[PDB]
């Protein structure tokens, strides 16, 4: 709970510890089905505008059905669609739709087993067949075609609205929509579906605590419109790991303090992003889009994750440790820049650029020197560098400043590499040596000038 | 210290709704889940649902159609209500606590003082 | 709104003398974007619509005589008439157009 | 039809075949117009709830018109509009809106020639002017102001709903909205537009077969609101090439099998992506976002494509051919990774990372060795590398495994280049020759130590 | 007011001029509040279809309230959300929501000073509490469920509709929606809010002329549902600078016209993008997404801009100006490519690729030679390179062609650097100096060889 | 040259609606702001709102509930209307101009000929 964000001036990198992460490592697919009606012929002869509205709504329903048939013609529409595609093809086999149709005639939820050997839950969110056949179909069948109440028209429109919005979303998204809207699956229906998943109690509790992240990580693949059944596979995530120790690493450029242009060598650790513990190994997330954050609890997706040995942890507290070889980049541009951490902010100033830190009531309170320096989030509320303005987040927690000599000092600018992307400390130790070896053999050359 | 106090009638005629309220003290409801365990006379304990820290609930599949667990953080209170109560459901009701997602703290340590529920007319 | 305070209310004078009126603003009328000051002096002859004399208290409008050239800074500005004329019998308004549009009381000039 | 995915272990690259192609080479701009009514004054004096609802709907209509006028003030709102805004300013010229208004009076669809010398087809999707003037305008004019029945209010809401959603999409997107929703142009109206478009009958058939891709590639530019007309240019794509033979190329890193760190040199062909045949030359698509893939027809878009000589195809079957100089990347990071092709997956394992291939019923069935190896899509259903998991798509088709010696073997690690974003075989061999010239010069120097 | 594009063949770069930009340098948070009703129990018994519809609408309202409570549980949901987050936490303190309620009881708009010491404008867009308590609550309380007027239901739906559309857009986005839709804040309400903002007359005029860009740059953050109050912070932009001189710079590759493949060295100016004047310094915008462009005003956002000294402008008209060091990229790929500027097009042709410029009526009119050349926007409506087709815009304005010797000529290809993402004229100069130093060191080596 | 012509009645009974129209000539309304200043007899000038180039308006806070300024670009015309006019509101109305988003705009340069308004029954 207590976020202890530690800043290291040795590399001027901020590591925020004490996160309770919940990685996701699989999917559970529910065949969400809507019972349609195969109505195509209208026998009504009525000029009343209420009957005209009924016919217009029915035409909209028919066009939605035709659009869904076109989307099925688009079907099949890593790990993002496979499970949906697999159920899409299975439902295309003879009788597989029929067993789902005949298994839900008594309950709105059931676990049905298909020919693929997989048993899945089949929620029946909307039953349009019953409403169409029992309420407006008798009205259409009779030659009188007398709609009894306008509220019947309003209720028909309201019931059909979910199907129309589902069709619109599928058409604009070509059958695959994410995040799952509240039309594909209502939050109440999703919560009731989480309880019926075959998972632990911890997974159900975690999912019920954060339903919004579930929607952000979810999917809704259109599968099949056939036999008065519109089935789409909503494949929710599955969190195999819960409350694992997760920590973030933010890195900022570290360049030489020399005012003269061209002598600034910039180093920036490239292992920035998220780290989590999982099965004794560290799951590394390089980009921050995958790992959402909510109240000290980080949620992460393992499709882009990289497995790493646990020793990478001592990389954070010791960049020169022989257990792991951390990742850095070497560049020449020394543009002043600010990165907003969880409990403060790192600001790197070089050249003639000015950097200030201000509180909203006390005005400007701090002026930044050359190099990368870190400021806490209490008593300082805004940081302006040059002409651009950044915040400091109001997160509460202990923040530690660690006095560390800049690692760029031990790296000589003449032999320091340029424009590198994904180097490493052991990667950047011999190309310099080779450089000195380049010097050494060149040290032979003028020796060849001297000693011949 | 922490404490749980249970209020509400226990005796109820069959085929009616029975209500009960467990008010907590010494901890925040926004951090501790609270189950609701049941013990028939001369028979071990059984589980009757739970309400998580976020307000969500996971009922038992047997009583899912009648059970109802609610909560409120402001007064730090939890409410249980059962519908269509019949003779078999006479027992003792406990508003037991829970821990965190990591299981590493007191699964069902602190129980309520216990409220008898004799279902008869 | 920023209030305009111009003095004196009336300023009797004889032809050929020197006339000076002072306009003060409740708050600074400077703009941080263009680094300018948004005040304009207008002259209104009797039975006539106001004529834009100066804006920024420095740059006169095209077609106005050179005898009107004031100056000022911040919240204090002054308009001076180098050579008062018998035909320049008019009421003079100082006006700000930064945060709203408001006018002063009106400085009156009477020849003698 | 038969997708013959061929994997070459030489560069461990997977090239699919048998893909039909429909390149996009043109646009066709249709001026979709809505007939608005210029109503600004309300003469009603009734306080009835129905009259209040009617006034609210009319206020919503007026606010939508004002928002569209602001969007016009934003107009003109790179051929995706260069052709689209050219019709906007033409409609701004005096009389050009009037000719469309007169020509579309008789029919809801007509080809109109404008002053620019180009004739375009105009389609009246919604006649709001007639409905407003004939139904609710008489009610407003009368002092009684009695709505005949609530169904009229509901019909007014339904008719105005399309305009309100059009205005909402325009406002949120500042006029240029893509993909074209079902409010911009209904699918039936889109099909009619395709039928009335002057094109080869093959193009009409191809567009009628895949309307969803047409929507995904479409555009809807807000042109003008004036003279009781709301005209927006819907510019549909135009497929000048149909059923051309296309093929994909997936590339995976090829690194050294040495377990010792630092000696792994990684080669990954950078020409990955789609290729198509067009007018005797190959249209190459650097990224896979542009080329949507149907069951067998890979609809594409030449707006980002690059023309290439035909012999680039011979590069795929022979990377050392003098006909074409292929593109590669020479990096150092040997992170194990997998790419899921159409008929299997390529998996590259190096170092201590483990890779497994598993089936649903048989469980884990294969363990991968060092290097890049390809697994088919039948008999294997999942591939897990480290802690991450991908599938293999169950697409049906012949897959051929070709035994190829690793091309990375012929390249010496000491002289191999590093972190090269996009090289070429001629470029790599010439820089290798330069490095060998450097080592020959150092040999000349060490010999000059003697010799004298 | 008049855009004067200037193309320099020395670098073959197109610099536009005469733009009146308006940088965004601040935010203003308005606490948009909706008065909900804390209704949870239904007591009347009614089986009527109208009563069923009313109860369904109330259930939808309750589910929306619960979803908003979940979003609050997700709250707090740089410089983009801070002041929204800061007000979110302030409203969580005891009594702040009560003070907002008391202040807004009298009027739909107010200025409220909170405990944080900041005063913000609060706007009551929708009063759902009054409608719920005064109209449908009396019917729901009485056992009769007396609803003889259907319209109320529809009215209720309309009154409820926005809230649902507020919740839905929140639910998919987890309480942070951008651009601000017409449901978060209507354009009429936004325009009325701009007048109550504490700004100059110029800012009100500027953000009333271009209101769509305000929505594109705006934000909407979920803050709090509590005490019958749903408060979200609309974070409008704040344009400190107005009508500042702004200009765009488009750059195209400049490669040698050598027919033999391999000797192509390409020099592209990397400072491509927008420049504006602000406080005596140039705000540089590298990303083209941040700077929206209207007819003549370049609305921008200093959120990601870079401050630069004024003499950077002198680098545009003078490549070798000692005042500023221009940024260039040295590459080897000489792929023919074209960029459509505001008043013409830059076209770079190399190798065997063909390039044509065509008019609508005159057909193909120009054939491009090797190198980068610029074509005006009038009389040339399309440019086709290889197989791709870029449409030249028809914007009205003066265009100037300046005869300039290509800067790539004075750099020898053998010593010219490669694949340098970002460099500088002095940086490439010192790279050339080091390469030539190696050259003369080798010359010394062969001199010693000859002498010994 | 440029010119502004003002039309519409000046005298109006108390608590009624007063309308007025300023027709411009010599410049495009789509480039010039058009304010509306008011001078009571024997008193200085006061501002009564404005309508920008884009059609938006910024009324004075005192008259925001009654003042109304509209514009039509094609006819190059501006319309002013006031409601609930009372005895105090007798003055002279000027449809003054403005400039651009800059100081160098000649703030209020070309004023109308001025229309007297005597609010009485």
């Amino acid at each position: 709970q207590n976020i202890t964000e530690e800043f290291y001036q040795s590399t001027c990198s901020a590591v925020s510890k004490g996160y309770l992460g919940a990685l996701r490592t699989g999917w559970y697919t529910s065949v969400i089905t809507i019972e349609l009606s195969n109505i195509k012929k209208n026998k009504c002869n009525g000029t009343d505008a209420k009957i005209k509205l009924i016919k217009q709504e029915l035409d909209k329903y028919k066009n939605a059905v035709t659009d869904l048939q076109l989307l099925m013609q688009s079907t099949p529409a890593g790990s993002a669609i496979c499970s949906g595609v697999a159920v899409c093809k299975v439902l295309h086999l003879e009788g597989e739709v029929n067993k789902i149709k005949s298994a839900l005639l008594s309950t709105n939820k059931a676990v049905v087993s298909l020919s693929n050997g997989v048993s899945v839950l089949t929620f029946k969110v909307l039953d349009l067949k019953n409403y169409i056949d029992k309420q407006l179909l008798p009205i259409l069948n009779k030659q009188s075609c007398s709609i009894p109440n306008i509220e019947t028209v309003i209720e028909f429109q309201q019931k059909n609205n979910r199907l129309l919005e589902i069709t619109r979303e599928f058409s604009v998204n070509a059958g695959v929509t994410t995040p799952v809207s509240t039309y594909m699956l209502t939050n109440s229906e999703l919560l009731s579906l989480i309880n019926d998943m075959p998972i632990t109690n911890d997974q159900k509790k975690l999912m019920s605590n954060n339903v919004q992240i579930v929607r952000q990580q979810s999917y809704s693949i259109m599968c099949i419109i056939k036999e008065e059944v519109l089935a789409y596979v909503v494949q929710l995530p599955l969190y195999g790991v819960i409350d694992t120790p997760c920590w973030k690493l933010h890195t900022s450029p570290l360049c030489t303090t020399n005012t003269k242009e061209g002598s600034n060598i910039c180093l920036t650790r490239t292992d920035r992003g998220w780290y989590c513990d999982n099965a004794g190994s560290v799951s590394f997330f390089p980009q921050a889009e995958t790992c959402k954050v909510q109240s000290n609890r980080v949620f992460c997706d393992t499709m882009n994750s990289r497995t790493l040995p646990s020793e990478v942890n001592l990389c954070n507290v010791d960049i020169f440790n022989p257990k792991y070889d951390c990742k850095i980049m070497t560049s020449k541009t020394d543009v002043s820049s600010s990165v907003i951490t969880s409990l403060g902010a790192i600001v790197s100033c070089y050249g003639k650029t000015k950097c200030t830190a201000s509180n909203k009531n006390r005005g400007i309170i701090k002026t930044f020197s050359n190099g990368c320096d870190y400021v806490s989030n209490k008593g300082v509320d805004t940081v302006s560098v040059g002409n651009t303005l950044y915040c400091v987040n109001k997160q509460e927690g202990q923040s530690l400043y660690v006095k560390g000599e800049p690692i760029i000092n031990f790296y000589d600018p003449l032999v320091f590499p340029s424009d590198e992307f994904d180097a490493s400390i052991s990667q950047v130790n011999e190309k310099i040596n080779q450089s000195l070896a380049f010097i050494r053999k060149s040290d032979e050359l003028l020796s060849a000038i001297g000693g011949y | 210290q922490v404490q749980l106090k249970q209020s509400g009638p226990g005796l109820v005629a069959p085929s009616q709704s029975l209500s009960i309220t467990c008010t907590v003290s010494g901890f925040s409801l926004t951090n501790y889940d609270i189950s609701w365990i049941r013990q028939p006379p001369g028979k071990g304990l059984e589980w009757l649902g739970i309400i998580w820290t976020g307000g969500g609930t996971y009922y038992n599949s047997a009583f899912m159609s009648r059970l109802s667990i609610s909560k409120d953080n402001s007064k730090s209170q939890v409410f249980l209500e059962m519908n269509s109560l019949q003779t078999d459901d006479t027992a003792i009701y406990y508003c037991v606590r829970a821990g965190a997602d990591y299981y590493g703290s007191s699964p069902l340590a602190y129980w309520g003082q216990g409220t008898l529920v004799t279902v008869s007319s | 709104d920023i209030v305009m305070t111009q003095s004196p209310s009336s300023l009797a004078v004889s032809a050929g003398e020197k006339v000076t009126m002072s306009c003060k603003s409740s708050q600074s009328v400077l703009n941080s974007s263009n680094q300018k000051n948004y005040l304009a002096w207008y002259q209104q002859k009797p039975g006539q619509s106001p004529k834009l004399l100066i804006y920024w208290a420095s740059t006169r409008e095209s077609g106005v005589p050179d005898r009107f050239t004031g100056s000022g800074s911040g919240t204090d500005f002054t308009l001076t008439i180098s050579s008062v004329q018998a035909e320049d019998l008019a009421v003079y308004y100082c006006h700000q157009y930064l945060y709203s549009y408001t006018f002063g009381g009106g400085t009156r000039l009477e020849i003698k």
